[PDB]
């Protein structure tokens, strides 16, 4: 649905 | 270099006149909003840096900063619909779509990603992401003969870019954006990668949540077979969006039904309502209960295909809410089948596990099972053959539950109890 960038 | 700098710090270097020492502010303020354990999001919102990120954007000449201010906005628009709310707010809709021309693939990414998290927060910044123009540069990006020559990372945010345009609803995506997206959506949902494939089957499964006219639209492009294809996976991932779309599938018209029929759905059920993941064993008796709900011919292939006694087992013993899925599924049947087909059912042995279930703390898989009680009993009047059925749920203890429940707090509940055994208990 949302994803960081890690 | 530019690891733990403070706020502050970042602050200093963003206001200061040099595009270079903003750049590495840029990529410090990147770096804090990169750690896992609880990145300062509101902390950088409050210092004012989204405008700056976001002019950023545009800085053709030092992509570096391009590139740094794209991830850190990329994991502010990532947070709470807050402060994905702070990034559409600073302009960063337009910039993004902007940089989907960058000749940098790792900026071109970036932007894919950040429009991602966007289009994800809901239905509005979703609509608004399609508004500014999004949707044919993205397309762009995968206008290639084959998909093979891209990078699998760049390939599998473009898919998740993509299904995130597909989500949500209230309201569902525009129509015309939906026949946009559907060709290189079946495109990829061929392609052999399991990331894309699995992000292609949840985009399909959002298109075909919906009225039957959405439905259409996935059907008609003929993708039901290749569902069906990755309904046999071996990976999880992949099977739960799949079986996800063919059950939003089979919600529809008998004839879209028909087609998961026909492409071979059935025998993969076996071993989907055995499946030891809670979930896939729960919609793949949710998908039964919409087939069984069909016509007698659907009905008869669900006999065919060796499921009744399935439903059997997971009526049996299987997670609860599974149960109840399979109690439907029965209801369903025994509604719309033929007296041999409800016949064979009970054959099958499906009123012992029945009954056993008239002991669950809900109420509503009562009054489903004593509907699939009455339905059976009406084949049984006209076959002349009530008692034995009677006998059969005496014997393994089913008329003591029912009568327990002819004093039930619910209405429909006593009365459809009482209603069975005056009829077919005297």
């Amino acid at each position: 649905r949302k994803r960081p960038r890690v | 270099g530019t690891v733990n700098w403070s706020v502050e710090d970042i602050v200093k270097g963003i206001n200061s006149n040099n595009l270079e020492s903003q750049l590495q502010a840029t990529q410090a303020a990147r770096k804090l909003l990169s750690r896992e354990k609880q990145p300062p999001i509101d902390n950088i919102i409050r210092a004012g840096l989204i405008p700056k990120f976001v002019s950023f954007l545009g800085k053709t000449d030092c992509s570096p900063i391009q590139f740094e201010s794209a991830w850190a906005l990329t994991n502010i628009a990532s947070g709470t619909s807050e402060q994905t709310k702070a990034v559409v707010d600073g302009g960063a809709i337009p910039a993004f779509i902007s940089l989907l021309a960058s000749p940098h693939a790792h900026i071109s990414e970036q932007a894919v990603w950040a429009l991602g998290n966007i289009a994800g927060d809901g239905s509005a910044f979703r609509d608004l992401v399609i508004k500014h123009g999004a949707i044919d540069p993205l397309l762009a990006l995968l206008a290639v003969p084959d998909l093979s020559t891209l990078a699998c990372g760049y390939l599998r945010n473009l898919t998740w870019t993509l299904s995130n345009l597909c989500r949500n609803k209230n309201p569902a995506p525009p129509l015309d954006a939906v026949e946009q997206i559907l060709p290189t959506l079946v495109r990829l949902l061929h392609h052999n990668d399991p990331e894309v494939l699995a992000d292609s089957c949840w985009a399909i499964s959002y298109l075909t949540d919906g009225p039957n006219e959405r439905i259409e639209m996935v059907v008609k492009k003929g993708v039901v077979p290749q569902l069906v294809k990755l309904l046999g996976a071996t990976e999880l991932p992949i099977v739960t969006p799949a079986l996800r779309a063919i059950g939003n599938i089979v919600t529809g018209t008998d004839e879209q039904t028909q087609k998961v029929i026909d492409a071979g759905a059935l025998a993969v059920f076996p071993s989907l309502l055995t499946n030891p993941k809670t979930n896939i064993q729960k919609e793949a008796t949710w998908t039964m209960s919409n087939i069984t709900a069909g016509r007698q011919d659907q009905i008869q292939q669900v006999v065919n295909h060796g499921l009744v006694p399935f439903l059997v087992g997971v009526l049996s013993k299987a997670d609860f809410k599974t149960q109840k899925e399979a109690a439907w599924a029965i209801t369903n049947y025994t509604s719309g089948g033929t007296v041999e087909q409800i016949v064979y059912l009970v054959h099958c042995g499906i009123i012992e596990p029945l009954m056993n279930l008239l002991s669950a703390k809900d109420t509503k898989i009562i009054q489903v099972i004593l509907d699939a009680i009455s339905n059976i009993f009406q084949a049984a009047e006209k076959l002349g053959e009530t008692e034995k059925l009677s006998i059969m749920i005496e014997e393994c203890g089913g008329l003591d539950k029912i009568e327990a429940l002819q004093r039930h707090e619910n209405e429909s509940v006593y009365k459809a109890s009482l209603n069975l055994i005056e009829k077919y208990f005297s």
